[PDB]
């Protein structure tokens, strides 16, 4: 098994990013093979008289006759620290143009997920800095929280702010945009640079223009790079800007190979395609150095139809979902979070006591308000009382893009409106009260917030004090 | 010799060609144990289950692990038997994969161990028990309103903050105690995260010493997820067969079992059927389900957790499944909010066994009554929140009164609850269960404050609960 | 030499076999120029785009014209490059087919002409512009409520007696003027009748000197209709690339583009996907759409007219399309009836760009307000036609008042309207646009009669309109 055809093949058919070659007698299924023109390809089907190769780049340079050579490496990707601050395609080849990625270690794309015993329950939260989410939809390190919604609901932004808010914490963010527009990718990577985020973020890119194979691979190359830090003591957050686009790329590549379709043209292994992917996001045991890879899967819903195939699949995998309402967005409610349907399961054992106590009532105050209003145009007197702070909560949850809020000052504001310390001020000045109270606390309460922080609790000293301390500001505010 | 060689590798499907007309039978295990002869290869260790005989001395096989690294030409060996697995005391308190290898950290099973083949024909007609006899779980709601049958199939509905794990745990406990029966838990394609939680929950509840576990989770290739229910079934069968016990078989999400089936079918090259399912759906279910039963000796009762494809129950997979269910246990996130645990819906949970021909007038009569009184109370609520409780047609108030005691009397002290309540836990036998509700319906406890029948056992405990705050 | 020969002819699909292992690459053009050697044959002149390499020195090809008359054996020649087309000033004011041949009567393009291949990879990541900068169209409704982005994709909805052609025409004009940018119009499978009308409408509006056109109409074989969007794209790319302009690309009915795709896919022998579409749908769209953008030098903004498969927007084709749209312009046959032209719905037309992070509080604030005041007025109508305008909750009347001036102030003097109005035409810059609505909202013009802000430009013109009938 050395030099001859055993390590060298010849293309029989090239077309639609797929190729069939004779030879390659010694290739291992999953092996990255290399075409003469130097494009890479992965061998999928090991058939008796040919090999099914999925081309990972330009397929027009390849013609029948082109030579195909074995590399002897199961599909892998460069992994390391050098990736940080770099924009690379799914194959670890940089595309930002800042020169080569000097990596030494490598990891295989498809790898086994942490065992049943290899894990430990999530408890450390993950501060998204996005008010509505940290209080109502907590995310813990090692969780997979699906964020699903229609196009233009602000799904990308949420993951952006979340990444920006990872400068304090020890997180190595990874953004994998599958099927997105390079333009949008560029602008995203540019706003990240602004907020000093590529210091801890890697960006794998598989734009709308690239052949299905790359989109199909992008999530996996992403988890790999992230698995490095995770399975090595570090904490990683992985965001996949679009699993629908991957699914679709998969479907395409599938039918191209003429694999019999299953429901909705989608192969029989469409679920496993995602499941095996998100099972790798775990919370490693202290015995394995409790690393943690959190996962934020994006699913784009056509017309808000959750019930759809792919969305229902990816829902039955993840530990809860964040629902971005379409109408909520355009009418003016960023973040367009649809509290009700949104749900986080590991949510709870994530929050720090500060958030635990105050955020509890928030669900109710919002709950009542939600059921009280299709009847657009009047209702009980007790309900006229409920609508009070309920209307003001909605104004506090609303948050401004690119402005991540740290927990300490966040637990106080979520406190105020739930303790009436805001009900006296109309919705008109609620958001003003926020900006106000924040800077006031950063100064006067710069000794109080530290109590919320260091302890993660807000018992007696904190509850009593803060109660009267909110007054320090409300009783000094403008009209 | 009996050595084949790899011909093709289509993802999890692998074809092997055998020389000297050896040809391993359908369902036989094939090990591929290859050591890399060079830096351009990888070390392979994989078992493949034979699926068909395509002719020309070739068998199409389904791999039980990942096929990455296979090279056309690798030699395959025939084990001679289907995937065999450890059975006995040796499996209790331990977690394994489809192959039967432990996946916990307690060391490995000895070669002395008995190992049974997972594939095996179900009991012969002459071998089954004739009379339908109910299995008592010491749990009121269950034993009264939706009696479980010894050897039948219960569908467990509900599983998100409703107490699904506690109920399973409490079940593994009572049977193990008042019946002396081991339970077996099969996790089929459904969140490793959860598998870990439950395992640990079983350490603390202590019920893990009375249960063997098998996990073929959501990250497993189709073959693994498809066969794990057979592995866990075998391990459980050994007790009913050899040690005549009335044991349990929990399968968490049987749907993933069928999903795993279609996922493979397609790959084998089978003509898709309704909704891309396998043409072979019904058959694969029946073969799994027909082994779960009570023979002359012991029995196997299964509580299968069902999770339908996005609200739809007419979908082939579950449509097929229900044909084997003898009762349904619906856990509702409403009774739970009220604090009525077990959150077992007394009006949706149904049983093929709530028939006087089986439970008699005593049980049946009382049962349909508790189900009826709850009917009135359930429908009135709307009238309540409008006209109030003031003068609600005399008798109707009498019902709203008695009902509230009834639904409250249905909650219970779970032995696994003591962990955080203090209260030790109950085990009310159907006999005492019926009586409790019998007298309640007779209004013989209409002078007590609601919370008196709250979270107890027999009706006596309600009286003891009486001498507290009234 | 590099000469192949026809092997098969399956409608528009034609297979060619090449000798001496020449094999033309995928996307290469193949000309068949055959002269009838007898009375039993016909003269053939046809270009074929290579689609795949089926092996045995054979390429499956898609013909760009009709295959009637092909004879197995005809010789095929490889041009060496993909369908190349004329780019530059030479294309302006002219109409062509997919191949790049003019179809107007102004004579033929010289051989000196530069010709670019239609198939080409989109700009490199490092090559794109980083900041999202809005493209100003001097049109109020647009620039305020649904800002177009330089290089993005606008979906134009509505096109039957609502003023769709005027808006396109008025667009080709403003950009050509205040931006110095050429536009390109691609008609894809959609009524020759209409193509003729628009061409002529462009003669009179005079905007045709600033626009090159390409028609691959409804009578064209799949190949023609599929590639015309690439031809017109190339012609437009030359300006952004070589002459750094911020040009436009109109594609009338991109849906027919994808429909043309599936129509071919089937013929190539591809496994149909959802709704018989091509398994390759997403990819073909992205490859077309990813070239439309702003690089370091210039930009390409496209206003794609979308026509969904009978009211349904979840259908694959449009589902795919929307993923690339940065804004939607809905022309409604209601505002038009009212006489409010452009009939651009100020509440349905949406933009990815109406965000303060891009347009700032000045623009954004004013925008969401104009959108909100219109909300009240829109919902009240029903109350109006019932209880009248008498004493409508003070403030609400104030809104019904201010609103009516607002929706009226949104109409405009189109430069292309002067043709039949007399009024010359406007170009209100977003800065002045915002101000106009700013003050209006401040009620600073609540004493003027509705028609005063009717069909004008800035808010000044309203005052000049004041000194007429009041």
């Amino acid at each position: 098994s050395q030099i001859q055809v055993s390590d060298v093949g010849t293309v029989i058919q090239v077309g639609d990013g797929i190729a069939r070659a004779h030879g390659l007698d010694n290739v291992m299924s999953g092996e990255a093979v290399e075409f003469a023109n130097a494009v890479m390809g992965m061998a999928l089907n090991l058939e008796e008289n040919n090999v099914g190769i999925v081309i990972l780049g330009p397929y027009t340079g390849i013609k029948e006759g082109d030579e195909v050579r074995r590399t002897g490496r199961i599909m892998e990707v460069p992994v390391g620290e050098t990736l940080i601050g770099r924009v690379v395609n799914p194959l670890g080849q940089p595309v930002d143009g800042l020169g080569p990625v000097e990596t030494t270690e490598t990891r295989p794309i498809e790898s086994r997920a942490p065992g049943v015993m290899d894990r430990r329950s999530v408890h450390e939260p993950l501060q998204t800095g996005i008010k509505a989410i940290d209080a109502l939809v907590p995310i813990g390190r090692g969780q997979r929280e699906l964020i699903i919604g229609d196009r233009q609901t602000g799904k990308t932004s949420v993951a952006i702010d979340t990444i920006i808010n990872q400068k304090d914490q020890n997180m190595i963010c990874i953004y994998v945009a599958i099927g997105q527009k390079e333009s949008t990718v560029a602008t995203v990577v540019e706003t990240l640079a602004k907020h000093g985020a590529p210091d801890y973020t890697i960006v794998v890119t598989a734009s709308a223009s690239q052949p299905a194979p790359l989109l199909f691979l992008a999530p996996y190359a992403g988890v790999a790079m992230g698995e490095y830090f995770m399975i090595m003591g570090k904490h990683v957050l992985v965001v996949i800007d679009d699993l629908s686009k991957q699914a679709a790329a998969y479907r395409q590549l599938s039918l191209l190979l003429r694999r019999p379709p299953g429901r909705e043209a989608y192969p029989g292994d469409i679920f496993y395609l995602h499941s095996r992917l998100l099972e790798r996001a775990a919370k490693l045991s202290d015995a394995k150095g409790g690393g943690s890879l959190t996962a934020l899967p994006f699913v784009e819903t056509q017309a808000g139809d959750i019930s759809a195939y792919i969305p229902t699949n990816v829902i039955s995998i993840t530990d809860g979902q964040i629902f971005l309402q379409s109408d909520l967005f355009f009418s003016g409610v960023r973040p367009a979070i649809n509290a009700g349907l949104s749900v986080s399961r590991v949510g709870g054992a994530a929050q720090i006591k500060a958030m635990k106590k105050v955020a509890g009532t928030l669900r109710l105050d919002l709950a009542a308000y939600r059921e009280l209003e299709f009847a657009q145009f009047s209702d009980d007197k007790a309900t006229q009382a409920n609508v009070a702070r309920g209307a003001r909560t909605v104004e506090v949850l609303k948050q401004d893009l690119h402005q991540p809020i740290p927990v300490e000052k966040q637990v106080l504001i979520i406190y105020a409106l739930t303790r009436g310390f805001l009900d006296d001020i109309p919705v008109e000045d609620v958001r003003r009260f926020e900006k106000e109270f924040y800077l006031w606390l950063d100064q006067n309460g710069q000794h109080l917030l530290e109590h919320i922080r260091t302890t993660k609790d807000l018992p007696n000293e904190d509850d009593l004090n803060q109660a009267i301390e909110a007054f320090k500001k409300t009783f000094v505010v403008s009209q | 010799m009996t050595r084949g060689r790899v011909i093709q590798v289509m993802g999890p499907v692998v074809d092997v060609k055998f020389e000297n007309g050896h040809l391993p039978a359908i369902y036989n295990a094939l090990k591929i144990q290859h050591k890399a002869r060079n830096e351009n290869e990888v070390d392979i260790d994989l078992t493949l289950e034979v699926a068909l005989h395509l002719g020309d001395d070739t068998v199409r096989t389904i791999a039980m692990a990942s096929t990455d690294g296979l090279i056309r030409g690798m030699e395959v060996i025939d084990t001679g038997a289907p995937i065999s697995v450890p059975v006995g005391q040796v499996t209790l308190g331990r977690v394994f994969n489809v192959l039967g290898e432990p996946i916990d950290l307690e060391g490995d099973i000895p070669a002395d161990a008995r190992r049974d083949p997972i594939h095996r024909p179900a009991p012969k007609f002459e071998e089954l028990a004739t009379e339908v006899e109910i299995l008592e779980t010491g749990i009121k709601v269950v034993d009264l309103l939706a009696p479980y049958i010894k050897g039948g199939k219960i569908g467990l509905f509900g599983g998100a903050g409703v107490g699904k794990t506690v109920l399973i745990q409490e079940l593994i406990h009572n049977i193990a105690q008042e019946h002396g029966g081991i339970s077996v838990f099969a996790g089929v394609g459904e969140r490793t995260r959860e598998g870990n939680d439950l395992y640990h929950e079983m350490k603390d509840s202590g019920v893990i010493s009375k249960t063997a576990m098998v996990f073929g989770q959501m990250n497993e290739p189709p073959g693994a997820r498809m066969r794990v229910a057979l592995t866990g079934l075998t391990m459980a069968e050994y007790f009913r067969d050899e040690q005549g016990q009335d044991g349990l078989l929990f399968i968490d999400n049987i749907f993933r079992f069928t999903q795993a089936g279609s996922e493979v079918s397609a790959l084998l090259g089978r003509m898709p059927s309704a909704i891309g399912y396998q043409p072979t759906l019904a058959t694969e279910m029946g073969q799994l389900q027909e082994r779960i039963t009570s023979t002359a000796k012991g029995s196997i009762t299964s509580i299968q957790a069902i999770y339908v494809p996005a609200d739809d129950y007419t979908d082939p997979a579950p449509a097929t499944t229900f044909s084997h269910l003898d009762a349904t246990t619906n856990l509702e996130r409403k009774l739970a909010e009220m604090g009525i645990y077990p959150a077992v819906d007394p009006l949706v949970s149904t049983s093929r066994a709530l028939a006087p021909e089986i439970v008699g007038e005593e049980h049946y009569q009382v049962a349909r009554k508790v189900q009826q009184t709850l009917e009135r109370y359930k429908e009135l609520q709307d009238i309540i929140a409008i006209l109030g409780m003031d003068e609600l047609s005399d008798e109707d108030k009498l019902v709203v009164h008695r009902a509230r005691r009834i639904q409250f009397f249905l909650s219970q002290n779970f032995h696994v609850a003591e962990q955080f309540t203090g209260q030790p836990g109950s085990y009310v036998p159907v006999k005492e269960t019926v009586r409790g509700f019998k007298e309640i319906l007779e209004g013989k406890y209409d002078h007590l404050p609601e919370d008196r029948f709250r979270l107890v056992g027999r009706i006596e405990e309600v009286v003891e609960k009486a001498k507290a705050m009234g």
